[PDB]
C-alpha cells in the first residue's frame, strides 16, 4: 500500500510494500533482485540514513504521500561506504 | 518476477513483471527469441525512450495495476506539460 | 434417410451414366439437385437441407469425377458455353472439382 | 519439420509486427502478420499438397490399422496443421480440416 | 463493404454506424416495425465486420459510441446494448473520445446501466491520459508526433 | 451430478455452488493458481447444468447470488462476473432472496458494477413485493397460505 | 385488446390486454380453448380472487408495465398491511 | 402520464392518458371499450360532474395524484338521469 522507487547510481526498482512494514524485508527484496549481501545496502530518505530496525509507518512513507502515481523515492549506495549518488534523468523543454 | 527496462540514458528501471506486461510491446519484446529462459536478468533495452519518460511509464504501470478495478475515485495521473508529448509517443510505441 | 438417399442417388448416377454423355449427364444432375433442394425443402427439417444436398452431391457428381474431369478437356477446349457453365456449378461444390478444371482452362 | 519450425516462427513474427498489426493492419483486405503467415501456408503449401499429403496420411493410418507403427508425432502434427493453420478464422475454424481430412 | 467505403453521410453527419446504433433512426409505419428495429446488434456487428469507421465523428461531435450510451431503455433489451457496446469497443472505438463540447461517452450517458457497462469496457491506457494532458494545456503537437497520433489527440 | 446430489457442505455451510462463485475460495501455491482461478464462469455453468441447488443457503444466510456480488474485481474480469450472474439468474436464482441479516443481494454488493448488472436481471414480481410487505409488518402467515409460500415468505 | 378480469364479487376489472399478460396464468387462461379470437369480450372469471385484491393486482399490472425498463428509483408499490397475505396468494395464483 | 380507474356500478376500466388531454379522449376510449356512445355517458370526479371541454391537466388529474401505483377513480353513468351508484370494493379482512 506504500510504493517505493529504489534508486542506485542509475538502477531503479519499483517496489510495493505494506502500510507498516519493516526495512528488513524490503532490504531482503533488494538483495534478492540484485544478488548482493546486505552489509553494503543502506537505505536513505532525503539525505537521512536508515538502519534495519525502523518501519515505513513512522518513517514518513504515508500512503497519502507514496501514492503509486508519484511514489516516494529512496536512495541506495553500494560499498566494496558511499554517499547519495542519485542522478536526475533528464528534462528537455518544450 | 522482475524485469529490467533500459532507457537511452542507460537508466535501468527494474519493474515487477506482472506490472510491466500491461504494455503490449514489452509483452511482445519478452516473447519470441527474447525470452531468455534462465531467469537471470530478463531485460529489454529501449534505444529511443528517455529515462525521464520510462520513469513515468513505470509509475503508470504501478498506477494501472493498482487502480485497474477500484472504480471508486480513480485519482488523476500527474503529467507535466514538459513530459506530455514524449509520454504520448512512448505509450504509443509500447501500446501502453 | 441419408443412407437411403445415398443408395438411390448412387443408382441414379449409375443409370444416367449408362445412357447419357457428359453434355447431357450434367444437365440431368443439375435437374435432380434443383429438385432435391425442393424434395427436401417441403419434407425435411431446415437443418437437413445442407446435409441432403451435400450428400447427393458427393454421390452423383463427386463419385464420378473421373467421368467429369476426363470430359472437362473436351468441354473447355471447344467453348461449350452452356456445358461449361453446368460443369462449373457441378464441380464447385465438389471438394476437388475445380483445381483440375481451372488448370484445363489455363492450358 | 517445416511446420513445427514455421508455426512457432509465425507466432514469433506476429510479436515482432505488433505495432503493424495494432496501428496499421487493424485500422486498414489486410490481415494480421500472425494470420497472414498462415494464410500464406494454407494457400501456397497445403492446398498444392492436398493430394500428396492426404493420400500419404490415409496410407499411414491404414498401415497403423494393418499393424505397423507410424510416427505418431509426425502424423498427429500434420493432421493438427490442417486445423492450426486456420486458427484465426472466426467462423468455422474446423472448416479446412473437415473438408481436407474428415471427408476423405 | 463497398457501400461503407463509399462513406455515406446523413445530413446530421451520421455515418452508417451512427444510424445502426441510434434509437432515433426512423422506421416506416409498415411491417418493418415487426422485424427492423434500432439499435440492432446484428447490423452493428455486420457494419463493423465490413470495416466501418468506428471513430466517425458527426457535425455535432458525437462518435459512434456516444449515440448508444445515450440509449434510454437499457434493461428491456440489455442483450442488444451489451452486444453493441462490446462490438464497438472491440472494434477500436476510443471510449475516451470527446465531442465538440468535450463530453466523453461516460458523461453523455444519462443512464447508470450504459455508463457502468461502458466502464467495464474502458481499458485505461497511458496513451489516453497522455493525449488528454497534451490537448488540455494546448501543446503544439503538429508533425511532432506520429500521424496516427494526431487524429488520436484529436479524439480528446 | 452425483456429487451435487450428495450435497456437500463446508463448515461455513458453503455448498458446491457457493465455493465456485466465491473469490475467497483458496487455491494452493502450485501451478493451480495459473489455471484454477475463482470465481470461474465455466465451473458455475457446469454446476448449474448438473442441477446444483442455486438457491442453497449456508449457515451464514448468503445464497449463491449474495456471495458473488461482493466480488472485488468487477471490471478486469467483468466477463466471468457477468457470465456467472446471468447463469445463476436464468437457471433458478431468486434475485430478491433475503439472507439471515435482512440483506438483499443489491444491499450486499459493495460494487456499482455488480449492483446494476444484477438490477438488469431483476424481473420485478408482485409475489416478491407482497412477500416483502408481509415480512416487514410481521403478519402471522402460518397455515393461512400455501406451504410453498411460507418458505417463500421466509426467503424474503 | 381489453381483457375483462372478473372477480369473486363481479367487479369486472377491464384492463389492457398487454398489461394483463405480464402474469403467467392470465396468459395461460387466454391460451388454448379460451382464446375466443373475436375481440368481443375476452373475459376471465376469477371465481376465487376477491375484488379488493384483484384491483391491487391490476394496479400492479399497470405499475409493472410502466416501470419495467426504467429502474430509475422506481416508487415503492403501496401494499396495505391488511391486504397483504391476500395479495401474496393472489400473486402466487396469478404468477408475477 | 395520468392513470384513471373509470368506475361503473361494478365494472372498472384501467386507462392511461397523456399529461395534456381532455375529457373527449376518455369518452372515446370508454366508447371503444364499453360499446356505449359518448352522448349518453358523462365522466365524473369524486361524485361531481365534469364537462367535455376542459383538460385533465387542470381538472385535478395531476401526474403526482394519479400515479399508476394509485390511480384516481372516475365515475361513469349511462342513460337508460341516473345518479352515480359505484359499488365499493370488497372489505379487507382484519389483521390476524
Amino acid at each position: 500500500d506504500v510504493f517505493l522507487m529504489i534508486r542506485r547510481h542509475k538502477t531503479t526498482i519499483f517496489t510495493d510494500a505494506k502500510e507498516s512494514s519493516t526495512v528488513f524485508e524490503l532490504k531482503r527484496i533488494v538483495e534478492g533482485i540484485l544478488k548482493r549481501p546486505p552489509d553494503e545496502q543502506r537505505l536513505y530518505k532525503d539525505d537521512q540514513l536508515l538502519d534495519d530496525g525502523k518501519t515505513l509507518g513512522e518513517c514518513g512513507f504515508t500512503s497519502q504521500t507514496a501514492r503509486p502515481q508519484a511514489p516516494a523515492t529512496v536512495g541506495l549506495a553500494f560499498r566494496a561506504f558511499e554517499a547519495l549518488c542519485i542522478e536526475p534523468f533528464s528534462s528537455p523543454p518544450e | 518476477m522482475y524485469v529490467k527496462l533500459i532507457s537511452s540514458d542507460g537508466h535501468e528501471f527494474i519493474v515487477k513483471r506482472e506490472h510491466a506486461l500491461t504494455s503490449g510491446t514489452i509483452k511482445a519484446m519478452l516473447s519470441g527469441p527474447g525470452q531468455f529462459a534462465e531467469n537471470e536478468t530478463n531485460e529489454v533495452n529501449f534505444r529511443e525512450i528517455p529515462s525521464h519518460v520510462l520513469s513515468k511509464v513505470c509509475m503508470y504501470f504501478t498506477y494501472k495495476v493498482r487502480y485497474t478495478n477500484s472504480s471508486t475515485e480513480i485519482p488523476e495521473f500527474p503529467i507535466a506539460p514538459e513530459i506530455a508529448l514524449e509520454l504520448l509517443m512512448a505509450a504509443n510505441f509500447l501500446d501502453c | 434417410f441419408l443412407t437411403e438417399t445415398g443408395e438411390y442417388y448412387k443408382q441414379e448416377a449409375s443409370n444416367l451414366l449408362q445412357e447419357s454423355n457428359c453434355s447431357q449427364y450434367m444437365e440431368k444432375v443439375l435437374g435432380r439437385l434443383k429438385d432435391e433442394e425442393i424434395r427436401c425443402r417441403k419434407y425435411l427439417h431446415p437443418s437437413s437441407y445442407t446435409k441432403v444436398i451435400h450428400e447427393c452431391q458427393q454421390r452423383m457428381v463427386a463419385d464420378h469425377l473421373q467421368f467429369l474431369h476426363a470430359e472437362c478437356h473436351n468441354i473447355i477446349r471447344q467453348e461449350k458455353k452452356n456445358d461449361m457453365a453446368n460443369m462449373y456449378v457441378l464441380l464447385r461444390a465438389v471438394s476437388t472439382g475445380l483445381p483440375h478444371m481451372i488448370q484445363e482452362l489455363q492450358n | 519439420r517445416y511446420w513445427e519450425e514455421y508455426s512457432k516462427g509465425a507466432d514469433y513474427m506476429d510479436c515482432l509486427y505488433r505495432y503493424l498489426n495494432t496501428q496499421f493492419i487493424k485500422k486498414n483486405p489486410l490481415m494480421e502478420i500472425g494470420e497472414l503467415a498462415l494464410d500464406m501456408w494454407r494457400k501456397l503449401m497445403v492446398e498444392p499438397l492436398q493430394a500428396i499429403l492426404i493420400r500419404m496420411l490415409l496410407r499411414e493410418i491404414k498401415n497403423d490399422r494393418g499393424g505397423e507403427d507410424p510416427n505418431q508425432k509426425v502424423i498427429h502434427g500434420v493432421i493438427n496443421s490442417f486445423v492450426h493453420v486456420e486458427q484465426y478464422k472466426k467462423k468455422f475454424p474446423l472448416k479446412f480440416y473437415q473438408e481436407i481430412f474428415e471427408s476423405p | 463493404y463497398n457501400l461503407i467505403h463509399l462513406d455515406p453521410r446523413t445530413r446530421e453527419g451520421f455515418t452508417l454506424l451512427h444510424l445502426a446504433v441510434n434509437s432515433n433512426t426512423p422506421v416506416d409505419d409498415f411491417h418493418t416495425n415487426d422485424v427492423c428495429s434500432f439499435p440492432n446488434a446484428l447490423v452493428t456487428k455486420l457494419l463493423l465486420d465490413c470495416g466501418a469507421e468506428v471513430n466517425a465523428v458527426d457535425n455535432e461531435g458525437n462518435s459512434a459510441l456516444h449515440i448508444i450510451v445515450q440509449y434510454n431503455r437499457p434493461i428491456s433489451d440489455f442483450l442488444t446494448l451489451h452486444s453493441i457496446i462490446i462490438s464497438l469497443v472491440e472494434a477500436g472505438a476510443h471510449t475516451d473520445m470527446t465531442n465538440k463540447q468535450n463530453k466523453t461517452p461516460l458523461d453523455k450517458s444519462t443512464t447508470g446501466v450504459s455508463e457502468i457497462l461502458l466502464k467495464t469496457q474502458m481499458k485505461m491506457s497511458l496513451k489516453c491520459l497522455a493525449a488528454r494532458a497534451v490537448r488540455a494545456n494546448d501543446i503544439n503537437y503538429q508533425d511532432q508526433i506520429p500521424r496516427t497520433l494526431e487524429e488520436f489527440v484529436g479524439f480528446h
